[PDB]
RNA sequence: CUUUAAAUCCUUUAACGAGGAUCCAUUGGAGGGCAAGUCUGGUGCCAGCAGCCGCGGUAAUUCCAGCUCCAAUAGCGUAUAUUAAAGUUGCUGCAGUUAAAAAGCUCGUAGUUGGAUCU
């Protein structure tokens, strides 16, 4: 069992938010690692994407550290990356999963042509940077398939992007930044003002508000 | 020195949009720029603007909307056919479901999807999305 | 005598700077995501 | 000067990466569900989709009411129909995306002769095919790349003059009924 | 800033011709110094004489002698150091006898730990390297 | 949003800063949402009922988030005029 | 620089005969040898994730 | 004597034609790039491999081989020219503070580009 530590999972604990899409809406961060599991099940996979030595020069010696780059996210909508460094690869792994699943956001899908069945690409061209790594993603006809590096492959097949066309520039050789670029780009989805959106927004209630009630009595 | 004051229009009028301001002021005025400003109103990306004359050239109060995420120039003005359209729309709009390519023609100033409806090609003005 | 077994994650551990270091990451890698 | 015809073309394309676990595994496993002989002919079905993809995206590009999107998009989803690879429902240049190289393998003779019964495994079907066994309406066919059309689905028979659906026993029943 | 004018296409095209000759690539093809200087002569393979047989010493990392042949080529009489390429092929080469040498594989410059050896021995005595290293053809005599 | 057949295929519509009409991302942690409770018009005191604003995070970092909320609160009659 | 090692090492390494051994499928049998190794084997498998040709 | 101007060639018929169906598939690889063994012998910075990083100095995942795996397959290596990769020639679409780079500065011709405004 696990006891939350955080307003926002406990709220989660006692079934009364309803989905992730409630805490993406609301901007709230996520701070446990078990409110992603609760919402998305087993659903999640994870791939580790890369385990680089990082090197600290000392006295004695070189103190040897492991980072962990690693991609999680059910193929529907969701992905998220993490990156963590330890002292042995096992905790960095475990950590990183952690952080990815802490970092998971949500990804739109569009249409490149007529709006037939379920979205399929990005609706529109999108770019992510990580230090002079640029990632530009832009819609693709059905049936394409994602057009990319490997390292931005994984990323938005994690994602439940079916189709995509990409462009990289810089030094996309270090897996960090890449991964970090294609994440942004991912990321960037839904803040993109689409003529679809400019519905005024009719605001309902937070659920740090919602249940109030609930979070005094107990 | 000045030139083509379209483009000076498009960038004030874009770099207001990301200031986040509700109002932008465009000078000098013309009947290009006029144009333009009526071809993104009329979808709803730029709302009400009111022309103040002066009397050597007018300048314009642009009300913003926050719905423009960019409106650019395309100098030169290239001479761009309706079979060459469509590559035109490739480079410069993010989908296939929304931005618009201005054009002005022999039949006024108009978006791209207006331009293929009256079977006119033109010269590219500019971009809005 | 019998010999001392390694997981694929102390081998990368200890031979990340190597002439192994090649053969040691790409066995990790068969270990992390090898389906 | 020569009275020939130099006009050739390659039916395949290999891929840009030599070796990636995903597409090599992927291509594996169509080899075994299909009984193809190499990845040739999988690069060769691929190739087929996706020249069909290509020109369904060029139709799409196009006005709708253009008479050359309207008679080329017609006769593709004809085409795609009558081989059964696109579902009559379904004729439209979008729907063309749609298909897959799984739908293409479907259609080869080796395939509906294992799916008809007339074989116990796909490669007891592409052996069958290649010894002269089957034929299609009254055609001996041997190619099992064969690609069968809708009308001839129903018209793959064991042949007449084959031991399984002729009478004439082969070689090898003749010898050793010759022993006795 | 680049000009962007309707009638800059003079200015762009010559700016862009002018250019390129400061493209290594392009100025090497395209100056004919280099087709001049190169011994082949813009061949892929040239047959030579054996001069005689050398051993050049590997690069400072790593030591070893490789086992070449000076040569003098049949067509331009130029004298060619060529690379045996696999072990106890030199036994198979002798003074005085005609090889076919290719290129070491980087168009012009010197490949791995051997300094100054760019060709490498396809055939000696039109039979090829491979064939007698593996036994499939013997020497003719 | 909607596909030919008129169906949602968004996942959640996001919420939209109440001062420059902009999507306010899921990861925009300096984006708050305000609650400002309504007043009866004779006692002055609590309806239960509030309205509300989103702001996004960059409006709070430039400093101009006092000035939206009462520009908000002055065009919603929360603020008198003047 | 000596010439007088040439071929030193292919010259003494003891000549070990090819074993012989049953003929390999080709063709269509070969993939569909490879197929049924790869995709309807799964119970050999020991949990490590290794490789088809690890000896440790 | 089906074809063809006269024999071909596969098409057709018939006889003989498969259990190491010996009627025996090869060419390159197995550290990474990059798919696939730090298995076993030999060698001991030698011989050699290695496009690149690198491997060999008496315990070689890399050479010489034996097994075993893997890539394409009646084909597969190598050299060279060239195209994409190269947004490393950049019109789309690069760069110029410190990584290569803005002339010492100004004038000035050709060239390029030129403010509103007329139903």
């Amino acid at each position: 069992e696990w006891m939350p530590v955080t307003k926002l999972g406990r709220l989660v604990k006692d079934m009364k938010i309803k989905s992730l899409e409630e805490i993406y809406l609301f901007s709230l961060p996520i701070k446990e690692s078990e409110i992603i599991d609760f919402f998305l099940g087993a659903s999640l996979k994870d791939e580790v994407l890369k385990i680089m030595p990082v090197q600290k020069q000392t006295r004695a010696g070189q103190r040897t550290r492991f980072k962990a780059f690693v991609a999680i996210g059910d193929y529907n909508g969701h992905v998220g990356l993490g990156v963590k460094c330890s002292k042995e690869v096992a905790t960095a792994i475990r950590g990183a999963i952690i952080l990815a699943k802490l970092s998971i956001v949500p990804v739109r899908r569009g249409y490149w042509g007529n709006k037939i069945g379920k979205p399929h690409t990005v609706p529109c061209k999108v770019t992510g940077r990580c230090g002079s790594v640029l990632v530009r993603l832009i819609p693709a006809p059905r049936g394409t398939g994602i057009v990319s590096a490997p390292v931005p492959k994984k990323l938005l097949m994690m994602a439940g992007i079916d189709d995509c066309y990409t462009s990289a520039r810089g030094c996309t050789a270090t897996l960090g930044n890449f991964a970090k670029a294609t994440f942004d780009a991912i990321s960037k989805t839904y803040s993109y003002l689409t003529p679809d959106l400019w519905k005024e927004t009719v605001f309902t209630k937070s659920p740090y508000q919602e249940f109030t009630d609930h979070l005094v009595k107990t | 020195v000045r030139m083509n004051v379209l483009a000076d229009a498009l960038k004030s009028i874009n770099n207001a949009e990301k200031r986040g301001k509700r109002q932008v002021l465009i000078r000098p005025c013309s009947k290009v720029i006029v144009r333009f400003l009526t071809v993104m109103m009329k979808h709803g990306y730029i709302g009400e603007f009111e022309i103040i004359d002066d009397h050597r050239a007018g300048k314009i109060v642009v009300n913003l909307t926050g719905r423009l995420n960019k409106c650019g120039v395309i100098s030169p003005r290239f001479d761009v056919q309706l079979k060459d359209l469509e590559k035109w729309q490739n480079n410069l709009l993010p989908s296939r479901q929304f931005g618009f390519i201005v054009l002005t023609t022999s039949a006024g100033i108009m978006d791209h999807e207006e331009a293929r409806r009256k079977h006119t090609g033109g010269k590219i003005l500019g971009f809005f999305f | 005598g019998t010999d001392l077994v390694t997981d694929p994650f102390e081998d990368f551990e200890f031979n990340c700077n190597t002439k192994y270091s090649g053969g040691v990451t790409r066995n990790l890698m068969r270990e992390l995501n090898g389906g | 000067p020569v009275a020939r015809s130099w006009v050739c073309r390659k039916t395949y394309v290999t891929p840009r990466r030599p070796f990636e676990k995903s597409r090599l595994d992927q291509e594996l496993k169509l080899i075994g569900e299909y009984g193809l002989r190499n990845k040739r002919e999988v690069w060769r079905v691929k190739f087929t989709l996706a020249k069909i993809r290509k020109a369904a995206r060029e139709l799409l590009t196009l006005d709708e009411k253009d008479p050359r999107r309207l008679f080329e998009g017609n006769a593709l989803l004809r085409r795609l129909v009558r081989i059964g690879v696109l579902d009559e429902g379904k004729m439209k240049l979008d729907y063309i995306l749609g298909l897959k190289i799984e739908d293409f393998l479907e259609r080869r003779l080796q395939t509906q002769v294992f799916k008809l019964g007339l074989a116990k495994s796909i490669h007891h079907a592409r052996v069958l095919i290649r010894q002269r066994h089957i034929r299609v309406r009254k055609q001996v066919v041997n190619i099992p790349s064969f690609i069968v059309r809708l009308d001839s689905q129903k018209h793959i028979d064991f042949s007449l003059r084959s031991p399984y659906g002729g009478g004439r026993p082969g070689r090898v029943k003749r010898k050793n009924a010759k022993k006795g | 800033g680049k000009c962007r004018g309707l009638r800059t296409a003079r200015k762009l095209r010559s700016h862009r011709r002018d250019q390129k000759w400061h493209d290594k690539q392009y100025k090497k093809a395209h100056l004919g110094t280099a087709l001049k200087a190169n011994p082949f002569g813009g061949a892929s393979h040239a047959k030579g004489i054996v001069l005689e047989k050398v051993g050049v010493e590997a690069k400072q990392p790593n030591s070893a002698i490789r086992k070449c042949v000076r040569v003098q080529l049949i067509k331009n009489g130029k004298k060619i150091t060529a690379f045996v390429p696999n072990d106890g092929c030199l036994n198979f080469i002798e003074e005085n006898d005609e090889v076919l040498v290719a290129g070491f594989g980087r168009k012009g410059h010197a490949v791995g730990d051997i300094p100054g050896v760019r060709f490498k021995v396809v055939k000696v005595a039109n039979v090829s390297l491979l064939a007698l290293y593996k036994g499939k053809k013997e020497r003719p005599r | 949003m909607q596909n030919d057949a008129g169906e949602f295929v968004d996942l959640y519509v996001p919420r939209k800063c109440s001062a420059s009409n902009r999507i306010i991302g899921a990861k925009d942690h300096a984006s708050i949402q305000m609650n400002v409770a309504e007043v009866d018009k004779v006692t002055g005191r609590f309806n239960g009922q509030f309205k509300t604003y989103a702001i996004c995070g960059a409006i709070r970092r430039m400093g101009e988030s006092d000035d939206s909320i009462l520009r908000l609160a002055k065009a919603d009659g929360i603020v008198s005029k003047n | 620089g000596s010439l007088a090692r040439a071929g030193k090492v292919r010259g003494q390494t003891p000549k070990v005969a090819k074993q012989e051994k049953k003929k390999k499928k080709t063709g269509r049998a070969k993939r569909r040898m490879q197929y049924n190794r790869r995709f309807v084997n799964v119970v050999p498998t020991f949990g490590k994730k290794k490789g088809p040709n690890a000896n440790s």
